[PDB]
């Protein structure tokens, strides 16, 4: 790890001398509060029907979806004081700062 | 297995059908979702993590890669004028293009079997996933060869190596005045810009610049801006016809819209002269990512905001609760209580029917259920979580564009008048470019200004 550098690395190794993989490409994500698993360490709530959250049935994630989400696309509100561009430097950010990976 | 299958094996995890859904009548099917690559496979020891393949900085790694060997495949190797390597096969009006990608299942082809327009290579594998998208993608090549050309005359002496670095480092801090100038005061508003982003003083060597498990779906807010339409903009800001009013289902991966439709200009001509969708608590996202996400592209319409809250699931977030308690915020455990902090009892009785309890609303559903802030886009649980990792991602970046030694007093000077409606203008042929704030700034011509009243990055400070 270089004493003296420039430029950053591409893969963000070395910006934090101290502890150098922090902010690095492929490492695990920080957690700011300890995960929340049906069997404490690896199922997601929802996988074994009828195991409770915290005394309540799982929703399902569309039926969610179905009942707050859903709206009628001619009743859409358009943002008087917000461009676009907002609506997509967000995305293009995004694509900056994270991407979790699948098989 | 989980493009096709519906059964729960791992790694698959697909979402359910409810009885009389909207579009899925066959309650046999699903919507297809592969959990997150565990950090630690197959272990026993460890709560499941996921990973970020990325870069945490904004250091453009969207632009020049987060990995060795992509970020050398990016660049124009056959010199050195220390440029990235621009499409071989097809031009916008003289002007720059991504090149192709070589991939075995690509899904741009599907978009447009006729066309044969595959994929784009950037610096993130998501290049291709809307038009609007794949427009700031290629507006950035086309910056990164511009500055590292106007370097190139200014010091002949310089090697590739120098002009792909300095151009990156400008491009890099571009990336950042954008986003802490621009974006996130209007993301935020004032009082949690104020709270959450102090003036900054310096760098924090002690300052975790990790994105958190969270953050990735908390951003994921920006899904309420979405509008339903690419609209496309002729030489005059009027409906460019064939196609002004393209429904979104159309365009995701549509990269032969790019090519074979008119490039990038009327494209960010849309998307600075019109609005950005509105998030209402009975209007939070549209049909177009609600059940037609990747339609063309795959054998089953996805649920963008359902796959937002699997997401969260797999990823094992806590509850709305627990995430109000972690920012300091009152936690309702009654339908009224919420109501009252949501300032709408008809969405909390909506959300309290689904989740039981405001302890298991999904941290995504939750957080866009609340009221705005003042002169923001966020309500107060979100704009703390998005506010947070903003301030880590600047006070713990070592080589973020204000810290003492990254530029000089005059280079700082010269980064701190740059703009995005300036970066259209060298790029591209727009002559007509939002008037300051870009983000704001969505009405033709009330909100608009001639290229020739913006100043250009002045690059005399490099001069060596
Ligand atoms: C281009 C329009 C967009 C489309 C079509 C889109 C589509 C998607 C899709 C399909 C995913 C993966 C969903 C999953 O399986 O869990 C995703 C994730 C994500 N999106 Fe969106 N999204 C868009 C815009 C945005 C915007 C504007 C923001 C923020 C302002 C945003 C932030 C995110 C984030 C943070 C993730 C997770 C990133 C990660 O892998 O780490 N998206 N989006
Ligand atoms: N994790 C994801 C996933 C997606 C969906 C997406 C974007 N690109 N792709 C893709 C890219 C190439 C490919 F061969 C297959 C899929 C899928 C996102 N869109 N915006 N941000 C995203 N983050
Ligand atoms: C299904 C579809 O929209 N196909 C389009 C077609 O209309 C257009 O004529 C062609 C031009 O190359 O590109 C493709
Ligand atoms: C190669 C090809 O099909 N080009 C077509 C063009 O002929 C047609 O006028 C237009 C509208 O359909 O779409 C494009
Ligand atoms: C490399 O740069 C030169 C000069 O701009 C150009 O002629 C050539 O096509 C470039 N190659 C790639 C792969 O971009
Ligand atoms: O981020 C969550 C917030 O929680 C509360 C305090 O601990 C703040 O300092 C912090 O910002
Ligand atoms: O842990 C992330 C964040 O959580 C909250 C506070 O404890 C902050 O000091 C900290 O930065
Ligand atoms: O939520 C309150 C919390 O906000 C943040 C910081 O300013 C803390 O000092 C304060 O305690
Ligand atoms: C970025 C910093 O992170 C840690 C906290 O102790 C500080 O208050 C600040 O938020
Ligand atoms: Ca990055
Ligand atoms: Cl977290
Ligand atoms: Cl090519």
């Amino acid at each position: 790890c270089p004493e003296q550098d420039k430029y950053r690395t591409i893969t963000g190794m070395c910006n934090n001398r101290r502890s150098p993989t922090l902010g690095a490409s492929n490492r695990a994500f920080v957690r700011w509060l300890p995960a929340e698993y049906e069997d404490g360490f690896s199922l997601p709530y929802g996988w074994t029907p009828g195991v409770k959250r915290n005394g309540f049935p799982v929703a399902l994630a569309r039926a969610v979806s179905n009942e707050i989400v859903r709206f009628p696309t001619d009743q859409l509100t358009p943002d008087q004081e917000r461009s676009l561009m907002f609506m997509q430097w967000g995305q293009l950010l995004d694509h900056d700062l994270d991407f979790t990976p699948e098989p | 297995n989980c493009e096709t299958s519906c059964v729960q094996q791992p790694p698959c995890f697909p979402l359910k059908i409810p009885p009389n859904d909207p579009r899925i009548k066959n309650q046999a099917d699903c919507i297809p979702f592969f959990r997150s690559c565990p950090a630690c496979p197959g272990s026993n020891i460890t709560i499941r993590n996921q990973i970020n393949a990325l870069t945490s900085f904004v250091d453009a790694s969207m632009v020049y890669g987060s990995e060795e060997p992509l970020a050398r495949n990016l660049r124009n190797m056959s010199n050195q004028l220390g440029l990235l390597a621009v499409n071989q096969r097809f031009q916008d009006n003289g002007r720059a293009l991504l090149p192709f990608d070589n991939l075995h299942d690509d899904p741009c082809l599907l978009t447009n079997r006729s066309a044969r327009i595959p994929c784009f290579l950037a610096g993130d594998t998501r290049s291709s996933e809307m038009p609007e998208l794949t427009s700031m993608h290629t507006l950035l090549l086309r910056e990164h060869n511009r500055l590292a050309t106007e370097l190139k005359s200014l010091n002949p002496r310089w090697d590739g190596e120098r002009l792909y670095q300095e151009a990156r480092k400008i491009v890099g801090a571009m990336v950042q005045i954008i986003t802490y100038r621009d974006y996130l005061p209007l993301v935020l508003g004032p009082t949690a810009m104020r709270k959450y982003l102090p003036t900054y003083r310096s760098y924090n060597d002690s300052v975790d610049p990790r994105i958190a498990n969270v953050f990735t779906n908390a951003f994921r807010y920006g899904h309420t801006l979405i509008q339903p339409f690419m609209f496309r903009l002729d030489n005059r800001y009027q409906p460019m016809e064939p196609n002004p009013r393209v429904p979104l289902s159309r365009v995701f991966f549509a990269s032969w819209r790019v090519v074979l439709e008119g490039g990038i200009d009327p494209i960010l001509r849309g998307l600075m002269a019109t609005p950005a969708k509105l998030n209402r608590q009975n209007q939070i996202a549209v049909d177009e990512i609600r059940e037609r996400l990747f339609e063309q592209v795959m054998r089953i319409g996805l649920d963008l905001p359902a796959l937002n809250m699997q997401r969260s699931r797999d990823h094992g977030l806590p509850g709305y609760n627990a995430w109000r308690r972690f920012c300091g915020l009152p936690q309702p455990e009654t339908v009224g209580q919420l109501g009252t902090v949501l300032r709408n009892l008809k969405l909390a009785r909506k959300l309290m029917e689904q989740y039981g309890t405001p302890n298991n609303i999904d941290i995504w559903m939750g957080g866009v259920s609340e009221p705005l802030k003042r002169k923001g886009r966020v309500g107060p649980l979100l704009a703390c979580i998005i506010g947070t990792q903003f301030r880590k991602l600047r006070d713990g970046d070592r080589f973020w564009w204000e810290n003492e030694g990254v530029f000089s007093m005059q280079q700082r000077q010269a980064l701190a008048q740059i703009s995005l409606p300036r970066i259209i203008c060298d790029n591209t042929g727009i002559t007509t470019v939002s008037k300051n704030n870009i983000f704001m700034s969505n009405s033709y011509p009330r909100d608009f200004v001639n290229c020739s009243t913006l100043p250009a990055l002045n690059l005399a400070s490099w001069r060596e």
